[PDB]
């Protein structure tokens, strides 16, 4: 897997990706 | 949270699976 800063909509699609059926969730102001 | 974490540092795959649901 890549070894980078993920922000922004990347964080989301790389999430997406990771996480497949599973969904998951994205709180920004934790 | 998941910002710090991975978007100001990085973070490894495991990392980032701790948002899965
Ligand atoms: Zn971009």
């Amino acid at each position: 897997f890549v070894n980078q800063h993920l922000c922004g909509s990347h964080l989301v699609e790389a999430l997406y990706l990771v996480c497949g059926e599973r969904g998951f969730f994205y709180t920004p102001k934790t | 949270g998941i910002v710090e974490q991975c978007c100001t540092s990085i973070c490894s795959l495991y990392q980032l699976e701790n948002y899965c649901n």
